[PDB]
C-alpha cells in the first residue's frame, strides 16, 4: 500500500539521496541484545547480557577473543558476526608472523571497514548486520571501537549497542568523567550499572546472563563467565 | 444465432400472454429430474422465458407459481450443478423487477454463504481444492443484482450480511495480499456502487411507466444508501492502490461519490496531496489521481454535503503539473486527463475583483474568487512544462543510413494528450488569459526551428489549438510572420529545383498548414495572402514540402467546405462577458442544458465555396489537364511528376469531397429483380450541391482511368503512383467530405469521455456541453456516413474492374491496397459482387 | 488463517525496515517439521530418541537410520529427510578423522558443530540436527538450529512437537538424572507426541556412555526398555 | 518491455538508449564545430567557466590525442575523459605495435568499434559523448572525422556538435556549397562566424577556445587568447 | 524474448538502405545506395561495399557499426582458414561462418542479435556465388536478391529482369536499375556504391567506373 | 513529483530526458552533509571541514573528513564517510604505483584524473552504485604550484582556487569569492577558513561541530599536516568573535 521502489537493493540510491537497505541493515544491530564497552587510562572493559533460548540451553557468548589484546562483543546477526571474527584473527596472526608486532587496533578497524564497504557497493551482497563493539590495548593505549553495518567506524570512549542501548549511552555520558581514572574494579562496575538501565526493572544480572572482557597493561584479553563474572557481580550495589 | 435467440426472447418476455408462465410450467416440468441432463434444459428454458415483468396484480398467474420450487430447489442443492448458475440469474432477475413483493429475508443468509463459497478465498493451512467449485461460478453481476434488489425496506438483514461480508474478506482487498481472488473481488467492488446508482435513478431521478414502480415501503433511505457506503468505502481504499491498477476502484468511488461525496472524497483527498508530494512511492501519485477523475464531477459542483468542494480543486491542479514530464509516460498521461476534466469543469477566469465590489458572497465562494486569481499562473505554467517535453520530444536520429520519418504509438499518444488538454484550458480561458498565452506560443513557434517529424507536429498543434479558441487574433499573428518567412526563403526560385529544402521553411510551412484548419471565415481574410503561398509551394520538387504545401490545400478547402461546430465551450457564449455581467465560481461544474446548448455551427458561406471553387481551379484543373496529356500519348511526364500531380489531385478531392457531388451513371441492365422498389436513402446533411458547375469528381475519374491504363502498359515499376491512384478511387466511389476512420475514432473518444463525466443518479438529464455538441456532430456524420441502397452503375462498375486489374498487379504492394479497397466497394454497391464474381 | 503478507517478506538477500531477514526466517520454520528427536545429557551419559516412521512392512527399518554416528564418542540425531542432512553429517566425519591425522586426538562435540556450523554458513542448510556425545569435560549434548546457531543443551527436542516436547522435558529433567532415567522420559516424552504404542520400528535409541562408544540400542535391547515403560 | 531501459532490439526496431544516449551530448548545453580548409583543420568550442572561483586553465574541452591529432568533447564530461584517455591509449599501441602514426580516420574506427559493443550489451550504458578528431593526413591532406554514441563515424569536410549542432550544420552547408577551398585566415573565420551566428554571442577571446592542425605544421596547436583575439578583432572589421 | 528480437532485428534490416545483389554467369555484382545526408558528409570516407578476401566481397542493409563487427570477424576466418589450407576460403565456408558468428549473438543473453543482414559475393572453382545471412543466423543462396527499403517490390523488379544466361556487365546495368526503382533523388557515382566479383576477384568499381555504367542507363 | 518507470533505478540507464538519475540521486547525498571548504593561496591550499559531532561520548577526532593520501596530497571529504575512506584507499594506491613505476611523487592533477575515472566507472554500469562522495584533492610543490581539484560523483574533476561541497556549498563559495586568495599567505587563510566554516554552519539545525584545518604548503614544506592545534585555537578564537 505505501510500497518504495528504491528500497529493493543496497545498490538503488533513492529520489532523497539514501540507500534505504543499508539503514535497514543499521536496524539489525538493535535486534541485538545490549552490550557495553567503556576504557580507562590502563584498562578496556566490554560487559554483555547474553540470552537463552530455554532454562536447558547454555545462552549465545556475545563476547569472542579476536587477538592477546583485541576482544569484541558482537549485536546482531550472529553469522555475520563469525564471518568478522576469522577476518579478525587471520589479521592479527599476520601481523604477529610479519612484524612480531601486534595489529594497532585502529589498523585493525579500518581493515573491517573496508570489508563491510564492498557488500553496500555491489549488487546482490546484504550490508553486514553486525554491529561489533571492539576492545583493545595497543601502544596508543586501551582503546574501544564501534562498528556499523554502515562500514562506518567510530572510536568511543564509551558505546552501548543493542536493544535499549540508549539507557545504558545516557548512563555512560553521564559518568564518562570518572571512567579514565576508575581503577579496573570500579571500570567494571560501572559497565555493569549501564547495562543494568538496559535491563527491564524485573530482571536482574545474573553470573548465568553477563559477560565480561577485560583487556589492560599487563593483562590479555580474558573472557569471564558464570562463577568467573561473581566477583565483579557482588561488588555491585542493589538495583536503585 | 444463440445469443441472438436468447436476447429475442427476453425482449418479447415481458409482452408475453398472461397464462403462459402456468402452460411453460406445464412443458417443461417433466423434464425436471435431477439426475438427468434435462434438468440443465429445464432450468435453462426456465431462465429465458418465464416472465417476471408481470403487473403486481397478475403477479399470482405468474412468479407465485414457480417461486417456491424453483427456491427449494435451491436451498436443497448442496452440490453445485451447472444449473445452479442459471437458476442463481432467473432469480436476480425475477428480484430486480419485484422488489417489493418477493420476502427474500428467510433465504438471505444461504444467499450470502453461497456468494461468499463463489468467490473461493483460501482459509486454513490444508487449503484443499474441491472439483466442480470452480465450474459453479456464480456469477458476480447477477449476484450484485440479486443483493441490490434485497436491499431496502423494513428489515435490515441484507445490509448487516453485506457488511459482514465486506468485514470477512478485507484483509484479501490489501494490496500485499495479490492473488486469484483479486479479480472477482474487484468486479464486486466495481458492480455494486453501479447497481445502487441505477437502483437510486429508478426510485427518484427516473419518469414512471408501465413497469411497476418499486413500493415507497421498500425504497431506499437516506440512512440506507449511508450505511452501504460506509461498509464498501474501506475495501475500494485499499483497492485504490492495489498492483492490479485501481481502475475498478475508480469506478466504484465515481458511483459511491454521487450517492455520498462527503464520507468519500475527503479520505481520497487525504492519499492525494502526500502522492503528489511523495518522491519514494511513485505508484500512489497514478492511482490517487485516476480516482480523482472519478469524483471530479461531485468535487467541483458538489457543496451541499461537500462545503470544502471547489477550494481544493486549485491546489490539486498546480501540484499536478510538475507531473508532465518526458520521464513517465504514464504519468504525463494521468496528468493531462486529470488536468483536462478538471478544466473542461472550471471556467478558467479570475474574479478576485468581484469579492472587493460586491458582498454577499458565501464563505466558500469569497475562497474561490481568491483562488482564481492563480488561475493565469496555471495556464502559463502548463504552457512551460508543455514546451519542455516538445523540447526533449525531438527525434535526433541516430543513423547515417536512414531517417525514421514516423512518430512511435507512445509519441502519437502524447501529442494527442497535449493537444487535447491545451485546447480544453484555452477554451475556458478568459479572454485576457489566452492573450497572453498566445503571445506565448507565438513566440515559441517563430523563435525556434522544430523537426517535421515529431517535435514540430507537437508546436503546430498547440499553435493550431490556439487558433481555434480566438481566430481572428490568433491568424492576425500567425499567418503574416508564416507567409513572410516563406515567401523570403522561395525567392531564390532554385528552391523550386532543389531536393531537401531549408529547414526553416520545412517548418513554416508545417506552421502554416497546421493554423490553416480554423472557421472558414476567418481565413478569407488572409485568401490572397494564402493562394500566393500555395502556387509556389504546390510545385516544390522536394517531396516534404510539397505533401506540407498539399496538406495546407486540403486544410483550407475542409474549413470553407464543411459543417462543423466552432465553440465547444463549457458555458454557452461564455467567458468574454464583461466583468460582473457573468459570474464564473456559480458556474463551476454545472452541466449544459440541451435545449440551451446554443451550438455555434458553421456552414460553409457562399464567399467560401466560391472560394474553395476558385481553388480547385487555379490547383486541380492544372494538374489534370497535364495527367489527361499523360494518359494519351503527349506531355510525356516523369515518375515523380505524376506522383506529384496525384497528390495534388488526391489533397484536393479530400479537401472537396463534401462539396463535389457523388458519381452518376446508367444502371447496370443486368441485376436481381425485385417488384418492390429499390430506392437509395437521400439524407440533406446540409449544403446542397451547385448543379450548374460540371462535377469534378467526373472529371478525376475520367484522366485516373486514362492514367491507369498508361501507367499500366507502360511504367508498371511506379509502384509510387498506383498507390495513390488506389486512394483517389477510392476516394471518388466512397468520399462525402467525412472519414469512416476518423468517425470510429471520435466515437470511442465519445464513449471514453461519457464514462468519467456521466452522473447516473440523475440521468442525461445532467451532462456536460462539449460532449453534448460532440454528440450533436457525431449524429451529423452519421447521416453523411450512412449510404445505403447505391445503385451499382456503369461508372462504379468500371472503377471496380479498373480496382480488381490494379488488385492482380505484378506487385504484391499494390495489389494488398488494391483489394482493400475492392472489397470495400462491393460492400456500398447493391447485388455489386455477383457481376464481379465471374 | 487468512493471509498476512506484507511486502518486506521473501525478499531473499534484503534486510526488511525493522531489520530483519523475513524470507530466511520462513525458511528456518519449514525444516524444523520434521520428524521428533529427543536428547537428554546426564552425567552417567547421553541419550538420543527418534521416531523412525516405516510406511511398509517390505521396507527393512535399518535402511530409514535418523541416528548416525559421527565419531566413536559423537553421534547424530536428525530431524528431517537424512538426504538433506547427508553432506553435513559427513562434513563432520571427515572433520573428525582430519583432526585426528593432524593432532593424534579426539575432536569435542562443541569443535564438531562449529564445524558442521562453518559448513552451514558457507543459505539455511535444510536441517536440525542434535550432536550428543563424551568428551574431555565429559558426556556432552548440542543442538544445531537450520540457521547455524550451536548450543549446548541439557536436554532438546528437534521435530514437529518440538515445542510441546521441550516444556514436558523441563518439567521432568534434573541435573541428578540418571542414563536409564533419562532414557525412560524421552520415550514416555516421545509416546505422547507420537500417540502411538512404542514399537521397536516406531522408535530408535541410541546412548553415549564415558566408558562406551557410540551404542544404538538392537531391537531386543528396545523392547526391553519400552516394557518396561 | 525493457527495450527502453536497456541496450535491446524495439518493435520499431530502433534502439532507444543510443537515442538517449545522444540527448545527454546537447544536456552539457555546448557546441563545437570543426572545419576542413584547403590546408588546415580547426576546432572552435564554446568554454563557459560558471564561477570565478574555478581556474580557467583546467576546463577544457580540446584535448591532445597524439602530437598531430586533436579533438573536441561535446557531452558528458567524465564520459569524454574516459573517450579521450581510450583513444590516446590506442595511439601509442598503434605506433608501437605498427612503428607509424595511427591515422585520424584508423582511431576514428578504433573509438567507434568500443562504442558498438556498449550499444550490443546490456550492463554497459553507451558513453554520451561526440568526438570530433582534426589531423594532417600525409597522403589525403586534412581530415575532419566525427565518432557517435551509435558507434558511426564519418569523414567530413565541415561539421557541428552540441545543442546548436543542427543549426551550425546549415550555416556551414550553404558556405561548403558556395565559395572555393579557403585559407588558415579563412577557415578559423568560417568557424568562428558559425558559432558566433548560432550562439549570438559576439564572443569575447576568453569565451571561445581555438585548436588549429597546418599542412605547414602538423603539430596540433591550441592558440593563445591573444590570437584568438586577433582573429576576432579581424572578423569585426570586416 | 530472443526470437522476437531476431524478428525486431529483422526490422532494422528493413528500415536500411537499399542494397541488391546479382549473380551472372561470369561473374556477381552487389550494389548499395549510399547517400549522404549532406554535403557536408565526405563521400570516400566510408565505403558500405567491403573485401573480405581477393575473392571474396560483402554489402550489408541495416546498422553499419554491427556490420563492421561482423567484417572484421569475416576477414579473420578467412585468414585463419588460408593459414591451415594454404587456399582461398571456398564462399560457401566463409558465409556458414559467418553465420554462426550472427547465431551466437541471438542465442546468448545480455547481448541483442546483430541488425544487419549480410550479401556475401565470392568467385571459387570458376562458379559465381551470392549468398545471404539474415540476423537470425540463417544462410540462403540467391541468384539474385534485395534487401533494406523495399526489398520486397526490388526482388520482384529482380524476377521480371533477371535472365539464367546473362553477361556480368548487363548484371550491373539491372542491379542499377533495381536501386533506380527505390533511389528518392537523382543517382550519381557518389550517391551509388557498386562491388563487381569476377575470375580476377573482388573489386570495388571506382567512381570514374560507376559513372560510365550510369551513363549508359 | 515521483518517476515509477524505473529509469532512476540503474546507473546503466538513460533517461528519455538524457541524464543518469543515480549519479544526479550519488550528488543529493554529498548535498544532505556538512560544508568542507578548500581555498588555494600563493603559498599553499588550506582545507577546513565541520565534523558534526554526534555523541559526547565518540572521543575527538573519530569520523575524521580529511585524509592523507599522499606526503604532498590531502583530500577533503563530503558525502557517505565509507565511499569517501574508500576512494582515499584508492588515492593511496594510485599514488604509490606513480612511484614505484616513474619514481617521483604523483603530480596532483593526475591523481585527480586517475581517481576521478575510477569514481566515472561506478556511474557506467548495472551492479555497481555510483559513489555517493565529493573530495577535493590540494597540494603543494616547488615545480607546480598549490593545486586544489574537486571531483563529484559523477567523476568529474576540475581545479578551483576556492570550492565548496556540502549544505552550505552556495553560501561558503560566496564567502569566498569575497577575498583575495591569490595574493594571500596560508597563515592568514586559515584564519578566514574558520570564519567561512563558522558562518555557513547552523546551530540550530546542528547542535555541534568540530573545525578539522589541514594544510599543504611552503611552509609544511610540501607536506599536507594537519594545522598546529595552537594555530588553529587563534584561529577559532577570530572566527568565534567575528560570528559576534
Amino acid at each position: 500500500m505505501f510500497r518504495n521502489q528504491y528500497d529493493n537493493d543496497v545498490t538503488v540510491w533513492s529520489p532523497q539521496g539514501r540507500i534505504h537497505q543499508i539503514e535497514y541493515a543499521m536496524e539489525a544491530v538493535k535486534q541485538g541484545s545490549a552490550t557495553v564497552g567503556l576504557k580507562s587510562k590502563t584498562h578496556a572493559v566490554l560487559v554483555a547480557l547474553k540470552r537463552a533460548q530455554s532454562e536447558l540451553a547454555a545462552h549465545q557468548k556475545k563476547i569472542l577473543h579476536v587477538d592477546n589484546h583485541i576482544g569484541i562483543s558482537i549485536a546482531g546477526l550472529t553469522a555475520d558476526a563469525r564471518l568478522l571474527c576469522n577476518f579478525m584473527r587471520q589479521e592479527c596472526l599476520d601481523s604477529r608472523f610479519v612484524f612480531d608486532r601486534p595489529l594497532p587496533v585502529s589498523r585493525l578497524v579500518s581493515l573491517i571497514g573496508s570489508k563491510t564497504q564492498i557488500p553496500t557497493q555491489r549488487y546482490g551482497r546484504r550490508p553486514y548486520g553486525v554491529g561489533l563493539l571492539i576492545a583493545g590495548y595497543d601502544d596508543m593505549g586501551p582503546h574501544i571501537f564501534q562498528t556499523c553495518p554502515s562500514a562506518n567506524y567510530f572510536d568511543c570512549r564509551a558505546m552501548s549497542i543493542g536493544a535499549r542501548s540508549q539507557s545504558a549511552r545516557t548512563y555512560l555520558e553521564r559518568h564518562m568523567s570518572e571512567f579514565m581514572e576508575c581503577n579496573l574494579n570500579e571500570l567494571v562496575k560501572h559497565g555493569l550499572r549501564a547495562l543494568r538501565e538496559t535491563l527491564p526493572a524485573e530482571q536482574d544480572l545474573t553470573t548465568k546472563n553477563v559477560s565480561i572482557g577485560i583487556v589492560g597493561k599487563d593483562l590479555e584479553f580474558t573472557i569471564y563467565d558464570d562463577d568467573d563474572v561473581s566477583p565483579f557481580l557482588e561488588g555491585l550495589e542493589e538495583r536503585p | 444465432v444463440e445469443n441472438i435467440l436468447k436476447t429475442l426472447v427476453k425482449s418479447c418476455r415481458p409482452y408475453f400472454p398472461a397464462d403462459a408462465t402456468a402452460e411453460m410450467l406445464e412443458e417443461w416440468r417433466p423434464l425436471m429430474c435431477p439426475f438427468d441432463v434435462t434438468m440443465q434444459k429445464a432450468i435453462t428454458y426456465f431462465e429465458i422465458f418465464l416472465p417476471t415483468s408481470l403487473p403486481p396484480e397478475l403477479h399470482h398467474k405468474g412468479f407465485k407459481l414457480w417461486f417456491d420450487e424453483l427456491i427449494g430447489l435451491w436451498v436443497s442443492v448442496q452440490n453445485l450443478p451447472q444449473w445452479e448458475g442459471q437458476l442463481v440469474n432467473l432469480f436476480a432477475r425475477l428480484a430486480t423487477d419485484n422488489i417489493g413483493y418477493i420476502d427474500w429475508d428467510p433465504y438471505v443468509p444461504k444467499i450470502f454463504t453461497r456468494i461468499l463459497r463463489s468467490l473461493n478465498l483460501p482459509v486454513g493451512s490444508s487449503q484443499v481444492l474441491v472439483p466442480r467449485f470452480l465450474t459453479n461460478a456464480y456469477d458476480i453481476g447477477h449476484a450484485v443484482i440479486w443483493i441490490t434488489a434485497m436491499m431496502g425496506g423494513p428489515s435490515k438483514l441484507v445490509q448487516k450480511h453485506l457488511a459482514g461480508l465486506f468485514n470477512s474478506i478485507t484483509s484479501f482487498y490489501h494490496p500485499s495480499n495479490n492473488g486469484r481472488w483479486l479479480n472477482k473481488l474487484m468486479k464486486l467492488l466495481q458492480r455494486l456502487p453501479n447497481s445502487v446508482v441505477r437502483r437510486l435513478h429508478r426510485e427518484r431521478y427516473k419518469k414512471p411507466s408501465w413497469l411497476t414502480p418499486v413500493p415507497d415501503s421498500h425504497k431506499l433511505t437516506d440512512q440506507d444508501v449511508t450505511d452501504f457506503v460506509q461498509c464498501i468505502i474501506q475495501p475500494v481504499l485499499l483497492a485504490m492502490f492495489s498492483k492490479t491498477g485501481s481502475l475498478e476502484a475508480a469506478q466504484a468511488l465515481q458511483n459511491l461519490a454521487l450517492m455520498r461525496p462527503e464520507l468519500v472524497i475527503p479520505p481520497v483527498l487525504e492519499r492525494t496531496y502526500p502522492a503528489l508530494e511523495t518522491l519514494t512511492e511513485p505508484h500512489q501519485l497514478t492511482a490517487t489521481l485516476s480516482c480523482v477523475i472519478g469524483v471530479a464531477r461531485s468535487l467541483v459542483s458538489g457543496g451541499r454535503w461537500f462545503p470544502e468542494g471547489p477550494t481544493h480543486m486549485l491546489p490539486l491542479l498546480m501540484r499536478a503539473l510538475p507531473g508532465v514530464d518526458p520521464n513517465d509516460f504514464s504519468k504525463c498521461m494521468i496528468t493531462f486527463q486529470f488536468i483536462a476534466t478538471f478544466s473542461t469543469l472550471v471556467p478558467l477566469v479570475d474574479c478576485s475583483s468581484v469579492l472587493q465590489e460586491r458582498n454577499d458572497l458565501t464563505e466558500v465562494e469569497r475562497e474561490l474568487c481568491s483562488a482564481t486569481a492563480e488561475f493565469e499562473d496555471f495556464v502559463l505554467q502548463f504552457m512551460d512544462r508543455c514546451f519542455g517535453l516538445i523540447e526533449s520530444s525531438t527525434l535526433e536520429q541516430t543513423r547515417e543510413e536512414t531517417e525514421t520519418e514516423k512518430m512511435t504509438h507512445l509519441e502519437s499518444l502524447v501529442e494527442l494528450g497535449l493537444s487535447s488538454t491545451f485546447s480544453t484550458i484555452l477554451t475556458q480561458c478568459s479572454k485576457e488569459i489566452f492573450m497572453v498565452a498566445l503571445q506565448k506560443v507565438f513566440n515559441f513557434s517563430t523563435s525556434h526551428i522544430f523537426e517535421t517529424r515529431v517535435a514540430g507536429r507537437m508546436v503546430a498543434d498547440m499553435c493550431r489549438a490556439a487558433v481555434k479558441c480566438c481566430p481572428e487574433e490568433s491568424l492576425k499573428l500567425f499567418v503574416p510572420h508564416c507567409c513572410s518567412v516563406i515567401t523570403q526563403l522561395t525567392m531564390n526560385d532554385d528552391v523550386l529545383n532543389d531536393e531537401e529544402l531549408d529547414k526553416e521553411l520545412l517548418w513554416n510551412l508545417q506552421l502554416l498548414s497546421e493554423i490553416t484548419r480554423v472557421d472558414g471565415r476567418k481565413l478569407l481574410l488572409y485568401r490572397e495572402q494564402l493562394v500566393k503561398i500555395l502556387q509556389r509551394t504546390l510545385h516544390l520538387t522536394c517531396k516534404q514540402g510539397y505533401t506540407l504545401s498539399c496538406n495546407l490545400l486540403h486544410h483550407l478547402l475542409r474549413s470553407t467546405t464543411l459543417i462543423y461546430p466552432t465553440e465547444y465551450c463549457s458555458v454557452p457564449g461564455g467567458f468574454d462577458k464583461p466583468p460582473s455581467e457573468y459570474f464564473p465560481i456559480k458556474d463551476w461544474g454545472k452541466p449544459g442544458d440541451l435545449w440551451n446548448l446554443g451550438i455555434q455551427w458553421h456552414v460553409p458561406s457562399s464567399e467560401e465555396v466560391s472560394f474553395a471553387f476558385y481553388l480547385l481551379d487555379s490547383f486541380l484543373q492544372p494538374e489534370l489537364v497535364k495527367l489527361q496529356h499523360c494518359g494519351d500519348g503527349k506531355l510525356e511526364m516523369s515518375r515523380d511528376d505524376i506522383l506529384q500531380s496525384l497528390t495534388i489531385v488526391h489533397n484536393c478531392i479530400l479537401g472537396s469531397g463534401n462539396l463535389l457531388p457523388p458519381l452518376k451513371g446508367e444502371p447496370v441492365t443486368n441485376l436481381v429483380p425485385s417488384m418492390v422498389s429499390l430506392e437509395e436513402t437521400k439524407l440533406y446533411t446540409g449544403l446542397e450541391y451547385d448543379l450548374s458547375r460540371e462535377n469534378h469528381r467526373e472529371v478525376i475519374a475520367t484522366v485516373i482511368r486514362k492514367l491507369l491504363n498508361h501507367i499500366l502498359d507502360n511504367s508498371e515499376d511506379d509502384t509510387k503512383s498506383l498507390f495513390l491512384i488506389i486512394k483517389i478511387i477510392g476516394d471518388l466511389l466512397q468520399f462525402q467530405g467525412s472519414h469512416k476512420h476518423e468517425f470510429d475514432s471520435r466515437w470511442k473518444s465519445f464513449n471514453l469521455v461519457k464514462k468519467s463525466m456521466e452522473n447516473r443518479l440523475h440521468g442525461k438529464k445532467q451532462h456536460i456541453r462539449a460532449l453534448l455538441i460532440d454528440r450533436v456532430m457525431l449524429q451529423h456524420e452519421l447521416r453523411t456516413l450512412t449510404v445505403e441502397g447505391c445503385e451499382y452503375k456503369k461508372i462504379h462498375q468500371d472503377m471496380i474492374r479498373d480496382l480488381l486489374r490494379l488488385s492482380t498487379s505484378s506487385y504484391s504492394q499494390v495489389r494488398n491496397k488494391a483489394q482493400q479497397t475492392f472489397f470495400a466497394a462491393l460492400g456500398a454497391y447493391n447485388f455489386c459482387c455477383r457481376d464481379i464474381i465471374p | 488463517m487468512f493471509l498476512t503478507r506484507s511486502e518486506y517478506d521473501r525478499g531473499v538477500n534484503t534486510f526488511s525496515p525493522e531489520g530483519r531477514l523475513f524470507q530466511v526466517e520462513y525458511a528456518i520454520e519449514a525444516i524444523k517439521l520434521g520428524s521428533t528427536a529427543i536428547g537428554i545429557q546426564t552425567s552417567e551419559g547421553v541419550c538420543l530418541a527418534v521416531e523412525k516412521r516405516i510406511t511398509s512392512p517390505l521396507m527393512e527399518p535399518s535402511s530409514i537410520e535418523k541416528i548416525v554416528e559421527i565419531d566413536a564418542h559423537i553421534g547424530c540425531a536428525m530431524s528431517g529427510l537424512i538426504a538433506d542432512a547427508k553432506t553435513l553429517i559427513d562434513k563432520a566425519r571427515v572433520e573428525t578423522q582430519n583432526h585426528w591425522f593432524t593432532y593424534n586426538e579426539t575432536m569435542t562435540v562443541e569443535s564438531v558443530t562449529q564445524a558442521v556450523s562453518n559448513l552451514a554458513l558457507q543459505r539455511p542448510f535444510g536441517v536440525a540436527l542434535l550432536f550428543g556425545g563424551v568428551d574431555e569435560k565429559g558426556p556432552q549434548l548440542f543442538h544445531m538450529d537450520p540457521s547455524g546457531t550451536f548450543v549446548q543443551c541439557d536436554a532438546r527436542a528437534i521435530g514437529s512437537a518440538s515445542e510441546g516436547a521441550q516444556s514436558s522435558l523441563q518439567e521432568v529433567y534434573h541435573k541428578s538424572m540418571t542414563l536409564k532415567e533419562a532414557i525412560k522420559s524421552s520415550l514416555i516424552i516421545l509416546k505422547q507426541v507420537m500417540e502411538e504404542k512404542l514399537n521397536a520400528t516406531n522408535i530408535e535409541l541410541a546412548t553415549v556412555q564415558p566408558g562406551q562408544n557410540f551404542h544404538m540400542f538392537t531391537k531386543e535391547e528396545l523392547e526391553e526398555v519400552i516394557k518396561d515403560i | 518491455g525493457f527495450d527502453r531501459h536497456i541496450t535491446i532490439f524495439s518493435p520499431e526496431g530502433r534502439l532507444y538508449q543510443v537515442e538517449y544516449a545522444f540527448k545527454a551530448i546537447n544536456q552539457g548545453g555546448l557546441t563545437s564545430v570543426a572545419v576542413r580548409g584547403k590546408d588546415c583543420a580547426v576546432i572552435v568550442t564554446q568554454k563557459k567557466v560558471p564561477d570565478k572561483l574555478l581556474d580557467s586553465s583546467t576546463v577544457t574541452h580540446l584535448f591532445k590525442i597524439t602530437e598531430n591529432i586533436g579533438c573536441v568533447m561535446t557531452g558528458m564530461t567524465a564520459d569524454s575523459r574516459s573517450q579521450v584517455q581510450r583513444a590516446r591509449y590506442e595511439a601509442a599501441n598503434w605506433k608501437y605495435k605498427y612503428g607509424y602514426e595511427i591515422p585520424v580516420d584508423m582511431l576514428c574506427k578504433r573509438i567507434a568499434d568500443i562504442s558498438q559493443v556498449y550499444t550490443q550489451n546490456a550492463e554497459m550504458r553507451p558513453l554520451g559523448c561526440c568526438m570530433i578528431l582534426i589531423g594532417i593526413d600525409e597522403e589525403q591532406g586534412p581530415q575532419v572525422y566525427k565518432c557517435d554514441p551509435a558507434g558511426y563515424y564519418c569523414g567530413f569536410k565541415a561539421t557541428a556538435a552540441g545543442v546548436k549542432q543542427t543549426e551550425s550544420t546549415s550555416f556551414l552547408e550553404k558556405k561548403v556549397k558556395k565559395k572555393f577551398d579557403w585559407t588558415f585566415e579563412q577557415t578559423v573565420e568560417t568557424a568562428i562566424t558559425c558559432l558566433s551566428t548560432v550562439l549570438s554571442i559576439d564572443f569575447k577571446p576568453s569565451e571561445i577556445e581555438v585548436g588549429v592542425v597546418t599542412v605547414e605544421n602538423p603539430k596540433f596547436r591550441i592558440l593563445t587568447e591573444a590570437e584568438i583575439d586577433a582573429h576576432l578583432v579581424a572578423l569585426a572589421e570586416r | 524474448g530472443k526470437l522476437v528480437q531476431i524478428e525486431y532485428a529483422l526490422a532494422a534490416v528493413a528500415g536500411g538502405a537499399p542494397s541488391v545483389g546479382i549473380k551472372a554467369a561470369n561473374g556477381v555484382v552487389l550494389a548499395t545506395e549510399k547517400k549522404q545526408k549532406s554535403i557536408l558528409y565526405d563521400e570516400r570516407s566510408v565505403h558500405k561495399v567491403e573485401p573480405i578476401t581477393k575473392h571474396i566481397g560483402l554489402v550489408y542493409s541495416g546498422m553499419g557499426p554491427d556490420y563492421r563487427v561482423l567484417v572484421h570477424r569475416a576477414r579473420k576466418l578467412a585468414q585463419q582458414y588460408y593459414l591451415v589450407y594454404q587456399e582461398p576460403i571456398p564462399t560457401a565456408q566463409l558465409v556458414q561462418r559467418v553465420a554462426s558468428v550472427m547465431q551466437e549473438y541471438t542465442q546468448s543473453g545480455g547481448v541483442r542479435p546483430f541488425g544487419v543482414s549480410l550479401l556475401i559475393c565470392g568467385w571459387n572453382e570458376g562458379r559465381p556465388y551470392l549468398f545471404q545471412s539474415d540476423p537470425s543466423g540463417a544462410y540462403f543462396a540467391w541468384k539474385a536478391t534485395a534487401m533494406g527499403k523495399n526489398y520486397v517490390n526490388g526482388k520482384t523488379f529482380l524476377e521480371k529482369r533477371y535472365n539464367e544466361d546473362l553477361e556480368l556487365e548487363d548484371a550491373i546495368h539491372t542491379a542499377i536499375l533495381t536501386l533506380k526503382e527505390s533511389f528518392e533523388g537523382q543517382m550519381t557515382e557518389d550517391n551509388i556504391e557498386v562491388g563487381i566479383c569476377n575470375e580476377a576477384g573482388f573489386r570495388r568499381l571506382t567512381p570514374t567506373e560507376v559513372k560510365d555504367y550510369l551513363a549508359a542507363i | 513529483s515521483s518517476i515509477g518507470t524505473g529509469y532512476d533505478l540503474s546507473a546503466s540507464t538513460f533517461s528519455p530526458d538524457g541524464r543518469v538519475f543515480q549519479v544526479e540521486y550519488a550528488m543529493k547525498a554529498v548535498e544532505n552533509s556538512s560544508t568542507a571548504i578548500g581555498i588555494r593561496c600563493k603559498d599553499g591550499v588550506v582545507f577546513g571541514v565541520e565534523k558534526l559531532v554526534l555523541s559526547k561520548l565518540y572521543e575527538e577526532g573519530s569520523n575524521k573528513r580529511l585524509f592523507n593520501v599522499d606526503r604532498h596530497v590531502g583530500m577533503a571529504v563530503a558525502g557517505l564517510l565509507a565511499d569517501a575512506r574508500s576512494l582515499a584507499d584508492i588515492a593511496r594506491e594510485e599514488a604509490s604505483n606513480f612511484r614505484s613505476n616513474f619514481g617521483y611523487n604523483i603530480p596532483l592533477k593526475h591523481l585527480a584524473d586517475r581517481v576521478a575515472m575510477y569514481v566515472h566507472a561506478y556511474t557506467l554500469y548495472s551492479a555497481v552504485r555510483p559513489f555517493g562522495c565529493s573530495f577535493m584533492l590540494g597540494s603543494y610543490s616547488v615545480n607546480d604550484g598549490a593545486q586544489l581539484y574537486m571531483i563529484d560523483p559523477s567523476g568529474v574533476s576540475y581545479g578551483y582556487w576556492g570550492c565548496a561541497i556540502g549544505k552550505a556549498r552556495q553560501a561558503a563559495k560566496t564567502e569566498i569569492e569575497k577575498l583575495q586568495m591569490k595574493e594571500m599567505t596560508c597563515r592568514d587563510i586559515v584564519k578566514e577558513v574558520a570564519k567561512i566554516i563558522y558562518i555557513v554552519h547552523d546551530e540550530v539545525k546542528d547542535k555541534a561541530f568540530e573545525l578539522e584545518l589541514s594544510w599543504v604548503g611552503e611552509l609544511t614544506n610540501g607536506r599536507h599536516e594537519i594545522v598546529p592545534k595552537d594555530i588553529r585555537e587563534e584561529a577559532e578564537k577570530y572566527a568565534k568573535e567575528s560570528l559576534k
